């Protein structure tokens, strides 16, 4: 579960591997469950006012 | 009838750095994640069970059933014509469920059943010209089979190469472990050049299968097949032919490792902690 921007990914995925991850425990990538594509989860543009 | 055919000789070698797998079916990219799980410690002992198979002069049993302990790391150098699986159990009789693994040339058959058989498991295969494909008999080789409960079929785990270089390449690094109700078995098939034993370098063991059983195992054994040229006669010394059925065994212990992943997320390195002061520091 999450909220974000699903963008195309240029990173190769090992066929064994299921979903991406970053060093700070963050799901910074996810293989598309329906078909074998890698989608980067870009954080939403929130900054501050 | 129960007969033994392997000239099991136990030599000693070093474990080096072979047998570390992926802890879970979770991907990570370019991270130095550290794990705590049963693994083969580095620079440990490997009981090289160097042997010659197809020998009728070893009728009396001489190969004890090795213990299972906290994880067994296995390696071999033999094709499906020689080695065809592994056996796991607690008593290896008809009283406790026994796990029998057979690796067919076209599939893999895993059966958990109350198999009754002696301490010398083997499978004799021969394509007689009457049919060119002869089927083994469970009642002949094994004394009995009662209350079979689990059966699994898949593609061959041994993509064996007919060439001798490929014959040495077939390093079926199959870590077997039973943790959290899970019989995890990983896999590897290195195209590495021929040698004598485990060479240097590291290569992680990707999950071959994760059976949802994970029952405690006490005794682990190697099920080998009678190597033949498909033309030799039957029950004779000129039948089952002599050949080196070498297979190694390791032993996993609770241990902490520092992994290292490359861009693809393969575990491209693993180091131990309690190995040496440098290992503890790292
Ligand atoms: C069935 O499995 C049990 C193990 O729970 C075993 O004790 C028994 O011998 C098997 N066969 C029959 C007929 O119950
Ligand atoms: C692993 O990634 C590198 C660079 O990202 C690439 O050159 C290589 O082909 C990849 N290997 C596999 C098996 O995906």
């Amino acid at each position: 579960t999450g909220t974000g921007v699903l963008t195309e990914s240029n990173k190769k995925f090992l066929p064994f591997q299921q979903f991406g991850r970053d060093i700070a425990d963050t799901t910074d990538a996810v293989r598309d469950p329906q078909t074998l594509e890698i989608l980067d989860i870009t954080p939403c543009s929130f900054g501050g006012v | 009838q129960c007969v033994n055919l392997i000239t099991r000789t136990q030599s000693y070698t070093n474990s080096f750095t072979r047998g570390v797998y992926y802890p879970d079916k979770v991907f990570r990219s370019s991270v130095l994640h550290s794990t705590q799980d049963l693994f083969l410690p580095f620079f440990s002992n490997v009981t090289w069970f160097h042997a010659i198979s197809g020998t009728n002069g070893t009728k009396r049993f001489d190969n004890p059933v090795l213990p299972f302990n906290d994880g067994v790391y296995f390696a071999s150098t033999e094709k499906s014509n020689i080695i065809r699986g592994w056996i796991f159990g607690t008593t290896l009789d008809s009283k406790t469920q026994s796990l029998l693994i057979v690796n067919n040339a076209t599939n893999v058959v895993i059966k958990v059943c109350e198999f009754q058989f002696c301490n010398d498991p083997f499978l004799d295969v021969y394509y007689h010209k009457n049919n060119k494909s002869w089927m083994e008999s469970e009642f002949r080789v094994y004394s009995s089979a009662n209350n079979c409960t689990f059966e699994y079929v898949s593609q061959p785990f041994l993509m064996d190469l007919e060439g001798k270089q490929g014959n040495f390449k077939n390093l079926r690094e199959f870590v077997f472990k039973n943790i959290d109700g899970y019989f995890k078995i990983y896999s590897k098939h290195t195209p590495i050049n021929l040698g004598r034993d485990l060479p240097q370098g590291f290569s992680a063991l990707e999950p071959l299968v994760d059976l949802p059983i994970g029952i405690n195992i006490t005794r682990f054994q190697t099920l080998l097949a009678l190597h033949r040229s498909y033309l030799t006669p039957g029950d004779s010394s000129s039948g089952w032919t002599a050949g080196a059925a070498a297979y190694y065994v390791g032993y996993l212990q609770p241990r902490t490792f520092l992994l290292k992943y490359n861009e693809n997320g393969t575990i491209t390195d693993a180091v131990d902690c309690a190995l040496d002061p440098l290992s503890e520091t790292k």
